[PDB]
């Protein structure tokens, strides 16, 4: 289940957790308190982009705009966002900007005081409802799924960046329609040479 | 011959034969091609 | 073209500092007979001239404001043969020296005194090892890869 | 085996065991013998790239002049117009070559270690020997016998040889090289390097 076939696997990557296939060229995992703070970022990285990536999905595939234009209106003085084609009343950058720290200040100052290592990437108990972490058999099985999927969530989000960096102004549905439009002719080959 | 051949052998004979050599090769290339401020020929 | 130059070959000061030398030779060719050795060599000095600035302006570089070439080692791709063709064409030959000297001393260095070797060289050994250095690249990477570069 | 100059001793390290081996090394690169198994995996590449390349640049030229099809010649191939752009054609190239080179290199590095198929697990290679994988890369099954690997070492050494007077005499003369040896032909005291530039 290597990463590269026929390349050795490195010591302190064994197999035991979830989602690891011994991928480490540069060796970065040698202390393990940078192991698990690695860990904890990655998850962290991982679920953000995961709960992002709808966010840029199913805007544009309505009328409005893109991820880009929603961001424009901050630029002009005395702008107001809007939403579902409806302005907000209370749409300018001081007051957001402000409730949007102390929110989500509070928030990550609370997350960071639990001191149990496995309790800070998997806290359990009140933010499961449902409650499918009560039988262990299916937890590996579904923290290897959550794994993978935020990984290819992050290689997502690389390319709708590197693709707005590419084409200024331009979204990634528009991109898919146009790279559609002619498979032949349109291609990463015309932005790789001039 | 054999100590004849030691002393051609020693470092500043050597060494005036391979400057004169060099000199003579420089020399000869100047004067074929007169002068060149860039390569031209790729 | 680039940083306000002009093309040497539409710039008009190359053209007058050309009329002015050839005008400064002319001066000197008039005292000798026009069939003498000294209007031989006055001539050949004329054509060389002529022959050095149509070369000059055939060649594609660039005078300034005052009149003179000036060179590019930015790195653009109309200037390679300014700067970095010539450039690596050195390397290639210094890396040969370089490699070449190194290669003697350790063959000297099995021996008990490599000091008589070193201050009267001798010339089979050295003769051998002399051509091994065309290949110098290949060797050197090689023996990098190996570790036998560096000392230990 | 044979001498690549009587009178000279062979060197040590070239024993005679490696296919095509004639003691032909006089400025000594393959002394150690990492470097003779990089080089030779090298030299097997390097060169069954080399003849396929040379019959694709000779054979549709001999075809176009005896008449049956009409063909650019090897230079203005690139120049002519295709059904996609050049620019996807080398990524799709470089996507694949990528593949298929990094497979190669795992199995120089660790012999016997990338012949299980990653898709269908049953299917695999038989174990065999470095840069002769054998298995389904030999439909025909031929028999890889010493003499076999001997002629294609020869006709490579022969197609770089070829390769690089095809390159180096269409770039001192535009003409192609089919019709360089046919105006050879045409008189050869007075069509040879020496006589014409
Ligand atoms: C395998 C080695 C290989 C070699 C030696 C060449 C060599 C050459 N190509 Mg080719 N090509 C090669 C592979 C490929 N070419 C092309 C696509 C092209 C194009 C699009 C062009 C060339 C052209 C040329 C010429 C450029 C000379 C110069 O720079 O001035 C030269 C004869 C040019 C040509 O047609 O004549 C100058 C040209 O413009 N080649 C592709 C697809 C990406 C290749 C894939 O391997
Ligand atoms: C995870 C973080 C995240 C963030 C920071 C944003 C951020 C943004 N969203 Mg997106 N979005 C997300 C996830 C996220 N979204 C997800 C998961 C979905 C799927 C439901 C959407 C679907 C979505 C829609 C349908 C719209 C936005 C819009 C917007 C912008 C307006 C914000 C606002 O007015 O809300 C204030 C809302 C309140 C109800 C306050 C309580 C803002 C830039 C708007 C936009 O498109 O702008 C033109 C809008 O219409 N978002
Ligand atoms: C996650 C999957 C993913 C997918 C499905 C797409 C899909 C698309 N890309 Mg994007 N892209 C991605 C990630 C992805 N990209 C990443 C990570 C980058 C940064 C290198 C880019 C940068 C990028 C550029 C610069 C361009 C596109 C374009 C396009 C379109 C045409 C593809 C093409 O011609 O060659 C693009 C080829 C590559 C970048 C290789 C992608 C291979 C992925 C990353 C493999 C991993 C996927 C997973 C393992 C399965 C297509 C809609 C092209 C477009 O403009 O279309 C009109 C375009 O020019 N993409
Ligand atoms: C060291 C190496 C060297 C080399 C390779 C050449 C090479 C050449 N010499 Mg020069 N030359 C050299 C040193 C050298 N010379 C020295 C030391 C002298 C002083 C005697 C001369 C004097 C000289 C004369 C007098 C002539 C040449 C000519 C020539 C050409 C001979 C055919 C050739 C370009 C001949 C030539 O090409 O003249 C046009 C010619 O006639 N050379
Ligand atoms: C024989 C080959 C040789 C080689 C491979 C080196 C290698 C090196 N030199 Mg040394 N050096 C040499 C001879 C050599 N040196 C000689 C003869 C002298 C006395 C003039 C010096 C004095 C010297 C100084 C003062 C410095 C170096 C430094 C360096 C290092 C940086 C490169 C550079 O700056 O070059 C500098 C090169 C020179 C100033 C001149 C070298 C040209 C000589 C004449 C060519 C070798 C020819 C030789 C006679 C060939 C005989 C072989 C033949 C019999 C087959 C590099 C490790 C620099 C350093 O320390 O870097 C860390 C530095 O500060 N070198
Ligand atoms: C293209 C690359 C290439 C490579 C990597 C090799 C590799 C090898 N050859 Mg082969 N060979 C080649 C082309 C090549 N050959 C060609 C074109 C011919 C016909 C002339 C031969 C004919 C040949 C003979 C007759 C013999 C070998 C042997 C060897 C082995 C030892 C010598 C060595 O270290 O070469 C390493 C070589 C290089 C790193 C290539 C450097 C090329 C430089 C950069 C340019 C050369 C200049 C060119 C004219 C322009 C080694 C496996 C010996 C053997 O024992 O085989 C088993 C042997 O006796 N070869
Ligand atoms: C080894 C690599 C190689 C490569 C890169 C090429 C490359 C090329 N060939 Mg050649 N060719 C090769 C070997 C090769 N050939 C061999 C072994 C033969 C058998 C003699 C031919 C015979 C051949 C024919 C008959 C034709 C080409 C043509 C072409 C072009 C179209 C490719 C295609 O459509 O598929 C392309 C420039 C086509 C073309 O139109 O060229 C301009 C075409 O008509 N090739
Ligand atoms: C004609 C020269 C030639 C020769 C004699 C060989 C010889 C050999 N090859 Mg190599 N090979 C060549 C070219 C050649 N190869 C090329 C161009 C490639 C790249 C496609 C390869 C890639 C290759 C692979 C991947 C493998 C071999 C293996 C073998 C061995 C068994 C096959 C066989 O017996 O071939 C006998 C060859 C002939 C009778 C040539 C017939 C002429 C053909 C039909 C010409 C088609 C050209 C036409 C004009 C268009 C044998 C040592 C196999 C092996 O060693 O298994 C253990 C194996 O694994 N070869
Ligand atoms: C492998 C065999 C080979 C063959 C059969 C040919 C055949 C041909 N060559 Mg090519 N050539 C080759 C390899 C070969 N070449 C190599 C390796 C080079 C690089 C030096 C050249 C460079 C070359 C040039 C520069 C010219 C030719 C030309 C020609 C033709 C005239 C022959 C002659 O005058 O000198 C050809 C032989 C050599 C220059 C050197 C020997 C080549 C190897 C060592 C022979 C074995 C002839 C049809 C001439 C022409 O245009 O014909 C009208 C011409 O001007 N060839
Ligand atoms: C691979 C190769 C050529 C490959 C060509 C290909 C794929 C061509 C493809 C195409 O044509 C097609 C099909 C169709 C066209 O439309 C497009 C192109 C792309 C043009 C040449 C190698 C060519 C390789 C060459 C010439 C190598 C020569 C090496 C020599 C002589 C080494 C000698 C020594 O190393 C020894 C042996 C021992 C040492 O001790 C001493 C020294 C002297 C150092």
């Amino acid at each position: 289940a290597h990463w590269m076939p026929g390349e050795p696997r490195p010591a302190y990557l064994d197999g035991s957790a979830p989602g690891d296939f011994g991928f480490d060229p540069l060796g970065l995992g040698e202390v393990p308190a940078n192991l698990e703070r690695y860990k904890e970022s990655e998850l962290i990285h991982c679920r953000w982009a995961m709960l992002a990536v709808p966010g840029i999905l199913v805007p544009e595939a309505l009328g409005y705009g893109n991820w880009v234009k929603a961001q424009e209106w901050a630029a002009l003085p005395g702008g107001q966002a809007t939403y579902l084609g409806n302005p907000v009343p209370w749409g300018t950058l001081p007051t957001i900007l402000a409730i949007e720290f102390l929110a989500i200040a509070f928030v990550e100052h609370q997350r960071s005081m639990e001191k149990d290592p496995e309790k800070k990437k998997y806290p359990g108990g009140a933010f499961d409802p449902l409650g499918y972490s009560k039988d262990p058999k299916k937890l590996e099985e579904l923290k290897v799924k959550e794994i993978k999927n935020g990984r290819l969530a992050l290689l997502a989000f690389v390319g709708f960046c590197v693709q707005q960096s590419a084409y200024p102004g331009t979204g990634p549905l528009e991109n898919l329609a146009t790279h559609l439009a002619d498979p032949w002719h349109n291609n990463i080959g015309d932005i790789v040479i001039p | 011959m054999r100590d004849l051949k030691t002393y051609l052998s020693v470092a500043p004979v050597i060494s005036t034969l391979w400057f004169a050599a060099l000199a003579g090769l420089l020399i000869e290339i100047n004067r074929l091609f007169p002068d060149a401020l860039i390569f031209p020929f790729f | 073209d680039i940083s306000g130059l002009t093309p040497c070959k539409d710039s008009k000061q190359f053209a007058k500092r050309e009329k002015q030398q050839i005008k400064k030779l002319e001066s000197s060719l008039k005292l000798y007979a026009p069939e003498s050795a000294p209007a031989l060599a006055l001539n050949a000095q004329i054509e060389k001239t002529k022959r050095r600035f149509d070369n000059y302006g055939k060649y594609g570089l660039l005078c300034g404001s005052d009149g003179l070439p000036h060179l590019i080692v930015n790195g653009d791709q109309r200037h390679w043969g300014e700067f970095i063709t010539p450039g690596i064409l050195f390397l290639y030959i210094a890396g040969w020296i370089g490699w070449v000297g190194r290669s003697y001393l350790i063959a000297i260095s099995g021996e008990k005194k490599p000091a008589m070797k070193e201050i009267i060289i001798d010339v089979p050994l050295a003769s051998r090892i002399i051509f091994r250095g065309f290949i110098w690249p290949v060797a050197a990477y090689r023996e990098f890869l190996n570790g036998d570069l560096i000392a230990k | 085996k044979g001498e690549w100059l009587p009178g000279l001793a062979s060197p040590d390290y070239l024993t005679g065991s490696l296919a095509g081996d004639n003691g032909f090394d006089p400025l000594g690169l393959a002394e150690d013998p990492e470097n003779l198994k990089w080089f030779v995996q090298a030299e097997l590449v390097h060169g069954r790239w080399a003849m396929l390349g040379v019959a694709g640049m000779l054979l549709p030229e001999v075809f176009t002049k005896i008449g049956i099809i009409n063909v650019p010649e090897w230079y203005d191939a690139g120049k002519e117009q295709y059904f996609a752009s050049s620019s996807t054609l080398f990524v799709i190239e470089f996507i694949l070559f990528h593949y298929v080179e990094i497979r190669r290199w795992q199995d120089i590095k660790n012999p016997g270690s990338v012949n299980q198929d990653p898709i269908f697990k049953q299917y695999s290679l038989p174990k065999g020997e470095v840069g002769y994988p054998g298995g389904i890369f030999n439909p025909l099954n031929f028999a890889p016998t010493q003499e076999a690997k001997e002629k294609e070492l020869a006709n490579g050494r022969l197609a770089m040889l070829a390769f690089l007077g095809f390159v180096v005499q269409h770039n001192v003369t535009g003409k192609g090289p089919f019709e360089n040896l046919l105006q050879h032909l045409s008189d050869p005291w007075h069509n040879t390097i020496v006589q014409t530039f």
